[PDB]
RNA sequence: GAAACUGCGAAUGGCUCAUUAAAUCAGUUAUCGUUUAUUUGAUAGUUCCUUUACUACAUGGUAUAACUGUGGUAAUUCUAGA
RNA sequence: UGUACAACGGGGUAUUGUAAGCAGUAGAGUAGCCUUGUUGUUACGAUCUGCUGAGAUUAAGCCUUUGUUGUCUGAUUUGU
RNA sequence: GAAUGUUACCGCAAUAGUAAUUGAACUUAGUACGAGAGGAACAGUUCAUUCGGAUAAUUGGUUUUUGCGGCUGUCUGAUCAGGCAUUGCCGCGAAGCUACCAUCCGCUGGAUUAUGGCUGAACGCCUCUAAGUCAGAAUCCAUGCUAGAACGCGGUGAUUUC
RNA sequence: GCAGUCAAGCGUUCAUAGCGACAUUGCUUUUUGAUUCUUCGAUGUCGGCUCUUCCUAUCAUACCGAAGCAGAAUUCGGUAA
RNA sequence: GUGAACAGCCUCUAGUUGAUAGAAUAAUGUAGAUAAGGGAAGUCGGCAAAAUAGAUCCGUAACUUCGGGAUAAGGAUUGGC
């Protein structure tokens, strides 16, 4: 069961829902109702309507707390020396000297 | 359908009443398909017989090579316009009428298949299957 | 109710459809437990 | 999780986005029917044994549902559940 | 779905196959990047934390990250880029890519180890390769050691002693 | 000395005669109107900083193929994660 | 005289698609004064932007309600 | 809708009406049959036509929600907010109504016909018939479904004091 | 217009699988006539559209019987509106 | 005022606010409208209805009595500041 998501407002096309558009060059375009689909149709420019997700977006409109630190990362410090060059005289060969 | 046409169809809206004119998607030189009939369908008083994608009509050539025009020939509706819904339940339509001119049979007459192809109608006939690169 | 939207896998086999998804409407009707006041004894006559 | 299935998880119960339209929230146990029913909403309406048993194959198919449509009825609905409005939209200038 | 998994510190992988969509769901609508608690995906990661790095769908087209989407597009690609491997000088070739938003339609997705759960996985935090090769410049000798230029590379460089026949050699 | 990186070449060759009628092409000019790998010959004491507590010159930096290993695809001189 | 009913107000749902006001180094530009400029100043300019997915409408055959106010005995007629 | 005491609830069912239709593909099967060329059907499955009864989750249509926004002209000094143009015009537009333009549903017993039979005389034989009898059709009667006789009916509740 | 009886013939042979001459018996009243009873102080006087019902001398769909029916196709007939 | 305009639409002056009324909003109508896909298959017949339309610029066929045909046809353009 996917939910597609339309092609003009943004908003999510659950099961059913909307309508379906092949146009001539075989491109797919989904709406989630009549008003995108005919507001496509109508030659509208999505960046250009207000309440679309691609106008919020490029708008830069509400995405505050995602644009704030975050922590993802790692710690490891090991030691698995070259192969086959007897690991065991690469040990007591490095605690350096300085 | 009924002839030739392997598997069964689901029903279909129907875009496409007689008389309606359609694109010929095919290379046979055909521009266009006048529909005169529609294979295997009803009779209801002053009901139009018409064809949905993936159905075979009886139809002419008004624009396109000579040696096509004045004689009728059976064709397959590989595009609608009206929107029609399947089973899992997308109310879909394409952009443009069309449909390629076949051998009852339900083999092609041209090699090639210019633009997308509903599903239905590729199901249905294996040879339409074989020239179509977009599918749906 | 009411109505609204269902889809659930089909299981029929030699179908089109087998094994894919189907959207499907259904309606809804409120059927709280119902209550038992009495019961009236019927019989049998020539006339009914 | 009325309206919650196997395959959808998320609890809430069949009542769609501010209700039914027309009718009301539907508080108690219920039948879903496949399909469309004679009579209109808010009417009282009988639910009757068959008359006879079926095979048909078409009957007898256990059916397990996947996921039924809570959206609201009284416009072009979108969301599900009032959780997956707020998700999707976000904050707004009354909420917090 | 498949999972190739991946531990960067010890350098072992393996793979596992999971069935069971719920725990596979986890993963859905995610990016590359993103971090995934491994207590969904089941109890003998619990307390592992992946990292979604690429991998395979169906017909086995490669992810990209970037791209979005939860689909297969086609891109023009150039040298020095990946899922393209130029044959020719300033060859491009416009080939198919697969979204970078995980999906259902993924056989296989590419996973690397951020932290350590709590039981040991079979094959992973079980045994370790070492690397397969070592120091071979000037100063990256001096520096995999700590050698502070005096110390005299020659005696410090790794050596691998492989037998010919009953002759072994260094 | 496989593979691979790197450098160079792949713009020569060979084939064909479709277009082309002041175009090409021919002879004859022009660059005081331009670009030119290569070959050949010439051509480089200067690189730092308010210029004693000083800058690696006994030479500073990683990031990658090949390789190892885990993978996907019916399928290609497809390729991904480590 | 009560999970009573009603009229409003609140909340949900839904429609449009960003209100009035104020502000800005947004704005093709344009004037007026002199201390004739080392952003010179006061303003004016279709439009743009921010406050603002805001403002408006939403039962009239939508959902809901611990808030508010009010209503809760008039008329006729019936017997084996 | 008067009157068969009043009033209310639950039922019965006379009689009347009645409804479903047709096709194709898979499979059977390259089988039966045939020298070949050709080439079926019964059971099982998936769909489809014409018909009917619903229904509005979804999709489409409708727009005085004159709901929101836009636009022309003019009028209110300007702004705000508005008025007028037979609903001024336009885009979107919920609700309702609605569409093989949308979705759902359309029941199973009996008795027969033609016909093919059993037993079996007339007529020592023979015969489906004379007596008696079996099987049988898109037919028929029911089942089911729709009304409910306002002069067909049953069960049950409450039955008035100035 | 439709259906009979007799059966010389057609049908390779064989009257009647399917047909059928010469004759002859009938039915029907969507043919045309014949007549002129009814309406001339007026029964709107082609065709189509539309909607209902009825008829069967059944084109199709159900079940049968027959064949010059191997199969396939088809033809003749019964119950059938 | 808009505009080419004594057109249409809005206003000043002046004059009206006269046309039984109330409540509803079934069928059928009369008058105004909209319809997915198809596009005259409807019908005696495109009846009706729809489409077109101003202005600036570009472009413009047969044929002709040379005057025309001709806004032929076919195109682009239009606000505000
Ligand atoms: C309609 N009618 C009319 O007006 N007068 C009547 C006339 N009666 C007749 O005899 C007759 C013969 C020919 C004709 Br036409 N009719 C007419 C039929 C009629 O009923
Ligand atoms: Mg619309
Ligand atoms: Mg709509
Ligand atoms: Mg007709
Ligand atoms: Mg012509
Ligand atoms: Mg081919
Ligand atoms: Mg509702
Ligand atoms: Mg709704
Ligand atoms: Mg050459
Ligand atoms: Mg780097
Ligand atoms: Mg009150
Ligand atoms: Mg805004
Ligand atoms: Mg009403
Ligand atoms: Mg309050
Ligand atoms: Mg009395
Ligand atoms: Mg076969
Ligand atoms: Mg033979
Ligand atoms: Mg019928
Ligand atoms: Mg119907
Ligand atoms: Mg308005
Ligand atoms: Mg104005
Ligand atoms: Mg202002
Ligand atoms: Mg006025
Ligand atoms: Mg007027
Ligand atoms: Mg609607
Ligand atoms: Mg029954
Ligand atoms: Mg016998
Ligand atoms: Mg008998
Ligand atoms: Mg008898
Ligand atoms: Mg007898
Ligand atoms: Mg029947
Ligand atoms: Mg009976
Ligand atoms: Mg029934
Ligand atoms: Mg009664
Ligand atoms: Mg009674
Ligand atoms: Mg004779
Ligand atoms: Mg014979
Ligand atoms: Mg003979
Ligand atoms: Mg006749
Ligand atoms: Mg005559
Ligand atoms: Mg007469
Ligand atoms: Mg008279
Ligand atoms: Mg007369
Ligand atoms: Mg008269
Ligand atoms: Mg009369
Ligand atoms: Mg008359
Ligand atoms: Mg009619
Ligand atoms: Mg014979
Ligand atoms: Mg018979
Ligand atoms: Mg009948
Ligand atoms: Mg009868
Ligand atoms: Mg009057
Ligand atoms: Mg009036
Ligand atoms: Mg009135
Ligand atoms: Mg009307
Ligand atoms: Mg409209
Ligand atoms: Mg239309
Ligand atoms: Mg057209
Ligand atoms: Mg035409
Ligand atoms: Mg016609
Ligand atoms: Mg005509
Ligand atoms: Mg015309
Ligand atoms: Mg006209
Ligand atoms: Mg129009
Ligand atoms: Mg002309
Ligand atoms: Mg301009």
């Amino acid at each position: 069961m996917k939910v597609e998501i339309d092609s003009f407002s943004g908003a999510k096309i659950y099961p059913g829902r909307g309508t379906l558009f092949v146009r001539g060059d075989s491109k797919i375009f989904r709406f989630q109702n009549s008003k995108s689909a005919s507001l496509f149709k109508q030659r509208k420019n999505p960046r250009r309507i207000a309440w679309t997700v691609l106008f919020r977006k490029h708008h830069k409109k509400g995405i505050t707390e995602e644009v704030a630190k975050k922590r993802s990362r790692k710690t490891v410090k090991a030691q698995r020396p070259i192969t086959g060059a007897s690991l065991d005289l690469i040990k007591e060969r490095r605690s350096l000297k300085p | 359908s009924g002839n030739g046409a392997q598997g069964t169809k689901f029903r279909i809206s129907l875009g496409l009443p007689v008389g309606a004119i359609m694109n010929c998607a095919d290379n046979s030189g055909a521009r266009n398909l006048y529909i005169i009939a529609v294979k295997g369908s009803g009779s209801r008083l002053n009901r139009l017989p018409a064809a949905s994608l993936g159905d075979m009509v009886m139809a002419t050539v008004k624009k396109g090579k000579p040696e096509l025009r004045k004689k009728v020939m059976p064709a397959i509706v590989v595009r609608q316009a009206k929107s029609w819904r399947r089973r899992d339940g997308v109310f879909l339509y394409f952009e443009d009428n069309a449909g390629v001119i076949a051998n009852p049979k339900g083999e092609m007459k041209g090699s090639a298949i210019t633009g997308p192809v509903g599903k239905e109608c590729a199901d249905l006939w294996p040879r339409v299957a074989s020239n179509s690169g977009v599918v749906v | 109710a009411g109505m609204t939207t269902i889809v659930r896998d089909l299981d029929r086999p030699g179908s089109k459809f087998h094994k894919r998804e189907v959207v499907e409407a259904v309606t809804v009707v409120d059927t709280p437990p119902v209550v038992v006041v009495g019961v009236v004894g019927y019989v049998e006559t020539p006339r009914g | 999780a009325n309206g919650a299935t196997s395959f959808d998880r998320t609890k809430k119960t069949i009542t769609p986005m501010g209700g039914f339209v027309h009718y009301g929230e539907i508080k108690n146990d219920f039948i879903m029917v496949k399909g469309c029913i004679p009579g209109n909403r808010k009417r009282i309406v009988t639910l009757r044994k068959s008359l006879y048993t079926n095979t048909s194959r078409k009957a007898l198919e256990e059916v397990s549902l996947k996921w039924i449509d809570t959206a609201s009825k009284f416009g072009k609905g979108r969301f599900q559940t009032p959780a997956e409005k707020h998700a999707f939209m976000g904050t707004l200038k009354k909420d917090l | 779905m498949k999972l190739n998994i991946s531990y960067p510190v010890n350098g072992s992988q393996k793979t596992f196959e999971i069935d069971d969509e719920h725990r596979i769901r986890v993963f859905f609508d995610k990016r590359i990047g993103q971090e995934v608690d491994g207590e969904a995906v089941g109890d003998e990661f619990k307390g592992y934390v992946f990292k979604i790095s690429g991998g395979n769908d169906k017909q086995g087209f490669p992810m990209k990250q970037g791209v979005l989407l939860p689909t297969r597009i086609k891109l023009l690609l150039t040298k020095n880029v990946s899922c393209y491997r130029p044959r020719r000088d300033g060859e491009r070739k416009r080939k198919s890519v697969r979204g970078a938003i995980v999906g259902p339609d993924l056989a296989v997705l590419a996973l690397v180890i951020v932290k350590k759960g709590e039981q040991e996985l079979e094959g992973l935090t079980d045994t370790t390769v070492p690397k397969r090769l070592g120091p071979k410049r000037a100063n990256n000798i001096r520096k995999f050691f700590g050698l502070s230029k005096e110390d005299d590379v020659r005696d410090f460089v790794i050596r691998r002693e492989v037998t010919k026949g009953e002759k072994t050699y260094t």
